[PDB]
């Protein structure tokens, strides 16, 4: 008598292959599956980040913690004091906070700015200050993308030729003046019968300051803009012009309305412009009008021993105060550099405009220490290779990639049954 | 007709591991049951199945590390990186049912070894998972000792 | 020596599959074929080759997305990125042969099998594609029913 | 009595080793091969891509289909007219075809130039037009490598400072003058003793135009080159200028004999050259002598969203006339970009100089729907991973790689024997 | 208990392949040997071990050609070519190992049918590495022919 | 009786798993490992390599081989005449050698210089050599990097505009002057009254240079450094300036002290400063002070067909003369330059300064005919894909990884026992 174990499969089973035998199963089970992706900030390397920021992440602000987006072991990783901002130290207006933001880390959050917007009403002849922290924080990004550290630089090396101008003042600027950049002016200069002379200055970008080696500086080489040339007439004779020179004597700024139109708006009466550049260390020249002289007191310093791809963050006021999108606008324009951005509007805890619960949650990966991804989408951990949409980026990191759900491969599972030979 | 083949049934009829039996009249007409104890299988599977575990890990451990600056996504890049990566898990999965087949297939082996050492030799192996006994030496107590059914 | 070894043989002689056979005097000196009507074989062969289609049309399908602006050829890159490809399709080719080679050897004990399930229990197995037969018992129009020759 | 299948092979079969298994065979078969490589223009994306082109792909042409190269349905992706070029739309010389090349696709088909060749005889103080073609297709296919889309700006905003000056014309440019650049003369200047006024200008590039994104601008710096001082100064006091700058007074284009050497061909008399330059959309200055002024009028106005390396077709005339290659070279020394030969004359079949058999099938590809790779060596489908030659750059898609075919491994076939454990 | 299974053994004795075996009295006790002469297992396997080196040779073989400009070590990148390049190397030794495995087994069910053909049919198989010899018809020095012990 | 082979393990068996079957050992084998790391300077291609040198590499030298660094089928790659120097060769100091440096080869190794250096006691004015020969060889590198090939052009066609000014010679220049840079003086200008006329000149650099291709140039656009404008105002009037333009009038090099301050160092009298530039072909123009005129009339022509980073040999005397560090420092700031140091001084054989035994066991790669990759950290032959240390880039060719010992996987060995099935 013959008797066996049979092997049979219904129209349920399904045949899977495989490299050296097969296995018929009813149920398959996909191998594996997306990894989750969290909206905001955060960091792969809890070892090698800094922050930049204001009162938000200041944990000596007296209204701590109600006051911070950040818990505290974040707040220690931040550069930052209540009522700063990078641009305010750029230019140190009158009676501003005055913070020397200073720091390392590959990885950089910039969570600052809202200190100075249209709602702070600083005037001093500025053209469009909006304009001028856009283009600001476009400077900075482009050089911290590719520097391990960063420093503002809070007094430049400078020297005027003139020793007859004198200090110029503004009752638009507090009855006194910006810190950088210093103005200059010639009180004996009347278009009677008296042109003036040549004004001339150089300042220097050090190759280092204090601990901070300097490749790249971001400095303003600001200039003033008029209307036509009639109207600057009332102030000079000839045309306006600020020029800024290398040390070979390159023009690598300023405005000259000798080859140049006039482009201030009508009736508006002068402005002031302060478009941010990349300079390399060394010494600069300036030549202007015989009237007015401008000159830059200050820099951020770079280096350019390389960094990841930058994040910043939102930093607008609460609906009650007037805010910009200067720094969203001057990141999307900038190459490696991460945007964060609330969906809802700022509400404090402190007072109206700290203690935010969404940027709480936003800002809560800062954080955590299985960060394996940081994008533009958001960030992730390490548990599988994929994600179901497209990280957005920039980005950096052990990133996932996006496959269809469908092209997973699945495994066998729910009594099986092996299958080898053609069995017939 | 004994583990090395596989046989299909149609609308109903169970599927899985059976026990099935000869001739005996001459000629006879056969026939097949409803089903063992081998609750061996049923564990045995249960292992295999969890092993895979290791080769998925490894899978799921590994992720390039990329860096982009530019703002852009590059869609064709991209999915071009997600084809590759899906053509890795695809032959490991190849791999990972083989390994399934072969271990499985090895564990009833192991299971029709068992049954050949308990009626020994009343057992006589005809290929793997089928056996002669004289249904004279051995008979109604004796197979359902050597077979369990 | 059945199934489990593969012979050479010199000059002439066709190579393949054949019968070949024992004792009987004491002592005999054996004695193989000239091939057998193993036509399931032949087909069983033929349906392997063109499994391999499958991992063949997965290899095929994969081409990796690229974008050049250089004017100039990158020899270099170009032949590692193609050397990679072929380190890739060398395993896979591994894997295929191996899974040809598993499954026709597995076709093989299926064709065993049948020939032991027709000599029943007259067979007697001797590791895979190899029986004692009782030259008594079973004959010489007897052992023509079981092994086709 | 021992009865068994017994196995075994020939000196005509070889062994063949498996990762779990090994295989004898006599016979073995490549397991793939190459694709085949197809010479001339095709796509990968039949919904995303451009033409640009003149009769040889105007479906309207009163001789279509004999006066194309393309079929229908190919012809329709195309923005063509009859006498039309890229370059006779830069500068619009009098009496030519005046299109509006407009058009937005990934990849990007340009089969136009011929209409503007030394046959046509356009003078206009040209100083060499064949030099001019080769830079400003260069120019063009720069900023079309990086854009998604392409428009002819038919019109600047342009503004002159003098009161005086006239529109320029000339009789060696049919009694009138271009459409891009105008000319402007101020004929009370005579060397007597009268010199002028320096002549002033500004010139608009837009940030768009109509729905076209515009992120960069090609448009043409023009000059006029003189043999020397002293036969500028039967014309104008001093030496010879134009300079062009932006809105702060940067030099960007132009040219001054002040500091520059003069250049112009020995008795050839004056010459007008028109350098193409690639510039950001904003307003720019212009200073000259007081006796000639020349404004840009006209340009091509791109995007940054990206785009594939471009395909550039040869756009020669038939044998009877005077052609050049400026496309060709302009093509070769361009980053990104694809160009397309014929290797027998031009034969047309509407008349002589369109609707050609070779460039019908060289364009043929345009095509398919099933080309995955296009490159500088043709277009392939997807049939395997391998091509038998390398594949030139500038390529893009899913393009195969170059292998001997001796690398290909191999799978056994024509009778097979298994192989494991040691046999021995 | 066979060749299709592996067992564990405390503190001294040693590993490796021995000969068991059975019952007797009724019932017996059973016994396990001190070791055979199967040298055929020791030159088997420095064959096996030896034939690793195609597999590693292709391996080693392989390194993809690059060209940085850059002053500065890219130590995240870096780390993770080599990541996937061990990735690949883990998965080939995976292959490596059960190859080994299988050609092993294989080798020792070439053992095994050696020992059939020589007590034949006086063998009997029960299972891959087991016999079932009649302590009758054949005794103690027919046992030292068959089995060498 | 039932008689079995029995398979059993040990606590000192360890179960290795694989695809398709396991297996039991007792001892493992690492599967690869590292491939050793030589230090100094090779080449993956014997056939495409070029060495520029000195007396070190000179197989024309009286006392080789005694006096050379290199055997002599590597000497034979070399391009090299003792007392040589690439700085040499751009500026023909007098009395000094002056070797045509030319040659082709993808991989170019650079071992010269030290023939040029402090110990040389080149005066002619020179504000500081050393920060010019950093300067020089950083454009060497930086061009090399990316070309096939490389030549001196030993003379530009140059051209005065004066009639009067005559050639220039020094006592602190051996009582004439460089090749390189030109001098010319006005002898007639004294700031009495007279003040002269602005001077002119134009310099070509050549599209080729016999059968060598130039795409770019390496070219010292020197100038004149003065201490203040009274101290130049006893030599000219007005501001010293040298200005370069190329052919439209763009200010490309020079020193213009009208916008630029004053920087020559106090009391040190006139100075020359030659910062080196890479310039395409073309003509270009000078405009300088009527006094002073300086004029390129050498360059290093290069091709831009591509090539491999390149290697810089230390290049010092033995510890008796006097050194610089500047090849080394220009190597470090230039991508794609790869720099051979020795740890130990410099003692020749043939005398003091050629034939280091320390040199000839870093250059003896030169050498042989099995390396796959260069890098800064050394050469590799193609052993196994792994170094134990990472291998410091610049690097090329076929590249080890570095990965821990640890994550190298391993086989059984040394009695060995298959397991498949769940054995329960
Ligand atoms: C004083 O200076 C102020 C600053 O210069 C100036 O305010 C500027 O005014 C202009 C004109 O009114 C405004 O332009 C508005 O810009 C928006 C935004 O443009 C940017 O983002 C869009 C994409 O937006 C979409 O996605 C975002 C999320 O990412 C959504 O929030 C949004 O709703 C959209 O769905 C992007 O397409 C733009 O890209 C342009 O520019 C970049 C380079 O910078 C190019 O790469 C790109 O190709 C394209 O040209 C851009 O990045 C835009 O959609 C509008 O059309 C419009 O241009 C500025 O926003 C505004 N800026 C600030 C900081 O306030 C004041 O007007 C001036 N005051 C006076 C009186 O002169
Ligand atoms: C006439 O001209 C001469 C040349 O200009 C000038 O001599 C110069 O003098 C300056 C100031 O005294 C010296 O600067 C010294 O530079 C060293 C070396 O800097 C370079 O290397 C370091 C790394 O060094 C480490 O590693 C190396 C091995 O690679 C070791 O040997 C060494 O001991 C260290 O452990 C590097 O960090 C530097 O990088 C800087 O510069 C580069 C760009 O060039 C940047 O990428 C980088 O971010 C950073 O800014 C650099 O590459 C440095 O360590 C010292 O701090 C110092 O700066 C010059 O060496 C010296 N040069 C020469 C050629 O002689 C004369 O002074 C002048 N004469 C007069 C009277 O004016
Ligand atoms: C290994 O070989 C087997 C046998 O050729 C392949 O099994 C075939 O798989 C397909 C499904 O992919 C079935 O439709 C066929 O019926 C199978 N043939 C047999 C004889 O069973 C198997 O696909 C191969 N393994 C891989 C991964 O390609
Ligand atoms: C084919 O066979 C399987 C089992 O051999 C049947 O699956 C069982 O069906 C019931 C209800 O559908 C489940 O609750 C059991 O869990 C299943 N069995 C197992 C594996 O546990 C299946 O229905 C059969 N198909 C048909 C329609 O004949
Ligand atoms: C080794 O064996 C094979 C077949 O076992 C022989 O091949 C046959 O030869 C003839 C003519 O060469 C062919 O027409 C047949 O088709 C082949 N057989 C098969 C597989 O169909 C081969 O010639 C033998 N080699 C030698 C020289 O002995
Ligand atoms: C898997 O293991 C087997 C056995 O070690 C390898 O077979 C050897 O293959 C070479 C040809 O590559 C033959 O010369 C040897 O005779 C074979 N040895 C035996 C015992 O047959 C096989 O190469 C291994 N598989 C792979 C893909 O490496
Ligand atoms: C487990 O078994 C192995 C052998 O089966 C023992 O290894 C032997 O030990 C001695 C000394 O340690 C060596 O000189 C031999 O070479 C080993 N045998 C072999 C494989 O040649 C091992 O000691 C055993 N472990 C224990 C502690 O029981
Ligand atoms: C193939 O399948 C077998 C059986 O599931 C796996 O073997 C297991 O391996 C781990 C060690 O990795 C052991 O701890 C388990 O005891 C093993 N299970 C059995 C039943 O032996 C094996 O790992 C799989 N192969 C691979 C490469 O994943
Ligand atoms: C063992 O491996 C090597 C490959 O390294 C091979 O050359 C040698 O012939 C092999 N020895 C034997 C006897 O197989």
């Amino acid at each position: 008598e013959l008797i066996c174990i049979v092997q049979r499969v219904n129209e349920s089973f399904s045949l899977h292959s495989g490299f050296g035998g097969n296995v018929y199963s009813m149920k398959t089970e996909p191998m594996t599956g997306f990894t989750n992706v969290t909206k905001g900030a955060s960091v792969i390397n809890q070892k090698d980040w800094i922050g930049f920021g204001d009162a938000r992440t200041d944990l000596t602000n007296d209204q701590f913690p109600a006051s911070s987006d950040v818990p505290l072991a974040v707040a220690k990783k931040f550069r930052s004091l209540s009522g700063a901002s990078l641009m305010l130290s750029a230019f140190g207006p009158p009676g501003k906070v005055d913070y020397l933001y200073q720091g390392c880390g590959k990885e950089k959050v910039f969570y600052e700015g809202v200190n100075w917007s249209p709602e702070a009403g600083i005037d001093c002849f500025g053209s469009n200050w909006t304009q001028t922290k856009k283009d600001f924080y476009s400077r900075i990004y482009e050089a911290a993308r590719s520097s391990t550290c960063m420093t503002l630089v809070n007094s430049l090396d400078t020297k005027i030729s003139s020793t007859t101008a004198t200090a110029g003042t503004a009752s638009s600027c507090s009855s006194s003046w910006m810190k950088s950049p210093l103005w200059y002016a010639e009180s004996s200069v009347n278009p009677p019968q008296v042109c003036g002379t040549e004004q001339s200055a150089t300042f220097t970008l050090p190759t280092s300051f204090g601990i901070y080696k300097c490749n790249k500086h971001v400095v303003q080489l600001c200039y003033f803009v008029y209307e036509n040339k009639a109207k600057f007439n009332t102030f000079g004779c000839g045309d306006y012009y600020q020029n800024y020179y290398d040390g070979n004597g390159n023009l690598i700024g300023g405005m000259d309305n000798r080859v140049a139109a006039y482009r201030g708006i009508a009736n508006a009466g002068v402005k002031i412009e302060c478009p941010s550049k990349i300079l390399n260390p060394g010494t600069y020249s300036i030549k202007s009008t015989p009237r007015f002289l401008l000159v830059p007191k200050r820099s951020y310093c770079f280096d350019t021993d390389g960094g990841y791809p930058i994040q910043v963050v939102q930093s607008e006021w609460s609906a009650s105060r007037r805010s910009d999108n200067a720094t969203e606008e001057a990141c999307l324009q900038t190459e490696g550099c991460i945007f964060i951005k609330k969906t809802t509007p700022y509400v404090g805890e402190a007072a109206d405009n700290a203690g935010d619960i969404e940027m709480r949650q936003l800002l809560s990966g800062l954080g955590n220490n299985d960060t394996v991804c940081v994008s533009q989408s958001g960030y992730t951990k390490g548990e599988t290779p994929f994600v179901k949409d497209y990280l957005s980026p920039p980005k950096y990191g052990r990133c996932q990639l996006k496959t269809d759900s469908g092209r997973i491969p699945t495994l066998p599972s729910g009594l099986i049954i092996p299958q080898a030979g053609t069995d017939s | 007709f004994g583990l090395l083949f596989v046989g299909f049934v149609a609308g109903g009829v169970a599927g899985g591991y059976f026990w099935g039996r000869s001739n005996g009249g001459g000629g006879g007409a056969s026939v097949s049951s409803t089903q063992a104890g081998f609750d061996k299988i049923g564990k045995d599977i249960q292992q295999l199945r969890n092993d895979t575990n290791a080769a998925i890990e490894g899978f799921n451990g590994r992720i390039a590390h990329d860096e982009q600056a530019i703002k852009n996504l590059a869609k064709e890049i991209e999915d071009a990186r997600a084809e590759a990566l899906v053509g890795e898990l695809g032959i490991i999965r190849s791999l990972i049912v083989a390994n399934i087949s072969m271990n499985l297939k090895e564990s009833l082996y192991e299971l029709a070894n068992q049954i050949t050492k308990r009626g020994g030799g009343i057992a006589q192996e005809a290929g793997p998972g089928c056996w002669y006994v004289d249904s004279e030496n051995c008979d109604a107590s004796c197979k359902e000792y050597i077979f369990n059914f």
